[PDB]
């Protein structure tokens, strides 16, 4: 079980640790997060009690280094860092600890939601996603644009998401324009599974980290790209089973975490409805179909 | 975006443009089976495809073989329709191709931008238009070179004749559209105005008879008449 201590909190604060969230007050003495499950991603997220505008953080693994926070009062953000002498950190988690200024990340013990949500999810595609080589963790913000949305400007503070576009040449074959355009099972099968992300495991890890970036982040770009990758799947008449299994536990998961609050802006309708009632797919999503159908009626 | 009243004017400018109108592609009769069911028989079709500024109309015909064996007929329709658009602007030298092609149904816009992804410069618009172009098969001689057709076949017509020699586009688009609406709504009478008299014929190189301008006002304000009498009719106003 690891930790991320934080060297104080000068500002208030709501501070996020995957799907739990917590108030620290101004000058409180809070020396960070203890128990943290190892063998999973995590993502350490901030809104300021001050401005609750830029909701911001960092995705992480503690397998690849020792990860602290520390707020920078010139840029006024809390920072992740990395700790090179691992005595030092060791030193400094035993005396937080010892003194209990650490919060416990709170798992239940019969509770999968977080691997549910991150199972396809590796820290080395998310640092290809989001490019800052010099650091083992990767910042998103609320504000930060992917490539497509900057196609139609800062290209390194992007999000460098796979572009998915309908109507494209990568997505329609010369002479199979109709074809191609109705059913996608080409672009799904050949260009990206076979072509781009080479296994289903790389498609639905971009897919689930988009859906992460887009509920804590309220990251438009990042819903656009979690949109698209299901209507790409949902609009293919010839899908892998296994494909279309695990798609259906993917999104019942994702579905049961959205907060009901936010189902107006984070879930498009024209999706929804397209994949649940008209696709190729409309009987492949079960699970996902029943959660949708008795949580958001409204939307549908 | 769309092609409306605000921006008229632009059909008649100097950038290349087409109108596209699919109404007419795929065409049936609908008829009694021996068992007492109903099936659809096709007939011969045209995409009208149509330079407003010079007239220039691509007749493209489409023959009944092209829906031999084929499934959900109206959807495949806008397909074709937009396959043979692409082919005909590959077809043009450069300087001939379009800027612009405005459908005249919102459902040929996405088919219509697929077959054309080749081509990122040349705009595809929707119009809020009413436009009557259905009613191009009501036109004598472009009706008879459809049902003759026995294989796939383009033939090229100017829809003006040789109105563009005394008028302008302008005039020329409004007189076109005037007479496809009478056509569209009431047929038989729009053809008994413009035949009733036999000294003004239809020389063998045109599709409407040789009006001089004063016969032309005559013409046009019959026109009028009929469409206004059926409005009333319809709507019991």
């Amino acid at each position: 079980m690891n930790t991320v201590p934080f060297t104080s909190a000068p500002i208030e604060v709501t501070i996020g640790i995957d799907q739990y969230s917590f108030n620290v007050k101004e000058n409180q003495p809070f020396h960070g997060i203890k128990d943290i499950p190892i063998g999973h991603v995590h993502v350490i997220h901030f809104q300021h009690a001050d401005n609750s505008s830029m909701r911001y953080g960092y995705w992480f693994d503690c397998r690849m280094g020792n990860f602290y926070i520390q707020y920078d009062p010139k840029d006024g953000l809390y920072k992740m860092m990395e700790e090179r002498d691992g005595a030092k950190f060791e030193n400094i988690v035993h005396n937080f600890k010892e003194r209990q200024m650490m919060v416990s990340y709170p798992k239940i013990d019969e509770d999968d939601t977080w691997y549910n949500l991150t199972e396809f999810v590796q820290m080395d595609k998310i640092r290809k996603i989001v490019r800052k080589d010099e650091n083992q963790f990767s910042y998103v913000d609320s504000s930060m644009t992917t490539v497509q949305e900057n196609e139609l400007s800062d290209p390194a503070h992007s999000l460098n998401y796979t572009v998915i576009n309908f109507k494209s040449r990568e997505a329609i074959r010369p002479g199979h324009e109709m074809e191609d355009f109705l059913d996608k099972s080409y672009y799904l099968n050949t260009v990206m599974l076979q072509g781009i992300f080479k296994n289903s495991s790389n498609y639905f890890g971009e897919l689930q980290f988009a859906f992460l970036n887009a509920m804590f982040f309220g990251n438009y770009g990042s819903s656009l790209q979690w949109h698209a990758m299901i209507e790409l799947i949902c609009s293919s008449a010839t899908v892998p089973k296994h494909m279309l299994d695990k798609l259906d536990e993917i999104l019942y998961y994702q579905i049961k975490t959205l907060p009901e609050q936010y189902s107006d802006i984070l879930l498009n309708e024209r999706v929804w409805n397209i994949c649940l009632y008209s696709s190729f797919q409309k009987n492949s999503l079960h699970n996902t179909e029943k959660i949708m159908e008795n949580k958001y009626p409204e939307l549908l | 975006g769309a092609m409306n009243s605000s921006n008229y004017a632009e059909l008649f400018n100097n950038d290349i443009k087409l109108f596209v109108d699919d109404t007419n592609v795929y065409r049936v009769t609908v008829h009694k089976t021996f068992e007492g069911n109903v099936a659809t028989k096709a007939i011969n079709g045209c995409i009208f495809t149509l330079n407003p500024k010079t007239g220039h109309l691509f007749l493209k015909i489409i023959h009944t073989s092209v829906w031999a064996g084929q499934k959900r007929l109206s959807q495949l329709a806008k397909w074709k329709t937009a396959e043979e658009v692409s082919a005909l602007v590959r077809s043009l030298p450069k300087e001939e191709q379009p800027k612009q092609i405005i459908v005249t149904r919102k459902a040929m816009l996405d088919p219509l931008e697929v077959h054309m992804l080749d081509f990122p410069n040349i705009a595809i618009r929707p119009t809020e238009l009413r436009l009557p172009f259905s009613a191009a098969m009501s036109i004598d001689k472009l009706s008879d070179v459809v049902m003759k057709a026995t294989e796939p076949q383009m033939v090229l017509f100017n829809i003006y004749d040789d109105w563009l020699d005394r008028i302008s586009s302008y005039t020329a688009f409004s007189r076109l559209t005037l007479l496809l609406r009478a056509l569209k709504t009431n047929e038989e009478s729009a053809k008994m105005i413009l035949l009733s008299d036999p000294t003004i014929t239809i020389k063998s190189y045109h599709l409407w008879p040789s009006f001089t301008d004063e016969q032309w006002i005559t013409i046009e304000s019959q026109m009028r008449d009929l469409i206004l009498t059926e409005y009333g009719r319809k709507y019991n106003v």
